[PDB]
């Protein structure tokens, strides 16, 4: 009865910010498949992301957010949700 | 009886004049009243780090003097130890001995 | 009942100076996570970030203040304080 | 109820000269922390500052001057003092 609807997909240039807003109807995040971060408020990054981005979720309105901060090209991918596999947006850099 | 116990003996005085048995043994019963930045009032990541650094933990934050500190006083400790068996090891094979030349009822 | 707030934070470009500032109702500075400094007036500070960082707290306002001068990319990070952890906020340098 | 604070720092030239005051209510000079020099009316200095750094104090005023002649960047670090340390000031030779 839990879906995981992902949204903030597009295309952002070098160095720009998003937002990856998942509503959910201990979480974990996955680019493609990778691991990338994984949260209870203690949160976790692999290496390639240490530093890079924010995940921040909250009860009130049972969404999990990431901040992607000085992305890259390099990182072209589709992230996905992980509590039940997300669909995931594809988000491309150029 | 003294060939019998004179290899557990060498065994034991070699062990504590090296210290990395005893180092890897006595780490975790540690005092860390002393050292203020190992209050860690969670009471918890205090025995984990208590039991972690001593390894292969090296973690040069700021914390690596201390650590070094407390081996080196294990070290010293576990020399003192030794020493004092040995010490008592030989008094033990004089008044043996003595034993040997007062309870035989050979001449 | 004891609460810890970052503030002073923000984006500063090389060469700038940023003032960290924790209210609390034997302090510690981290970042991400990494260990900054700690007080008692007895000082420390980390070999990392050795002679650029300036850590004082007033027992009258019950606030710890970081000083931190000519500031790099290199220190692009999230400030955490501890003593119970703090909220942390994200100081980026550009 | 001593307390010791430092004046006369600032950003000098190369070749140029600066003064160290400090107010005081036999003391040594530390920058950063290396030692610097050391005063009684005899004075100790280290070789590596040897023959630039003249210490001096005076009962009357009850504070200490240290004379800094030829500065140079290599040298560009924050001088604290030594009876309890002093708050210091940086300086920087460009």
């Amino acid at each position: 009865q839990v879906q995981l609807v992902e949204s903030g997909g597009g295309l952002v240039q070098a160095g720009g910010s998003l937002r990856l807003s998942c509503a959910a109807s201990h979480m974990r995040w996955y680019r493609q498949r990778e691991w990338v971060a994984a949260i209870y408020a203690g949160t976790h990054y692999a290496d390639s992301v240490k530093g890079r981005f924010t995940i921040s979720r909250d009860n009130a309105k049972n969404t999990v957010y990431l901040q992607m901060n000085s992305l890259k090209p390099e990182d072209t991918a589709v992230y996905y949700c992980f509590v039940y596999i997300g669909q995931g947006t594809q988000v491309t850099v150029s | 009886t003294g060939r019998a116990v004179i290899a557990p003996l060498t065994w034991l005085a070699v062990t504590l004049l090296t210290g990395t048995y005893y180092e890897c043994a006595a780490s975790e019963f540690a005092s860390v009243d002393h050292y203020p930045m190992f209050d860690n009032v969670s009471a918890s990541k205090r025995e984990e780090i208590l039991a972690g650094f001593p390894c292969c933990r090296s973690a040069p934050s700021d914390v690596i003097l201390v650590r070094d500190e407390i081996a080196l006083l294990h070290r010293y400790q576990s020399q003192m130890l030794g020493w004092i068996l040995i010490t008592l090891a030989t008094i033990a094979a004089l008044v043996s001995c003595c034993v040997a030349k007062c309870c035989s009822p050979l001449t």
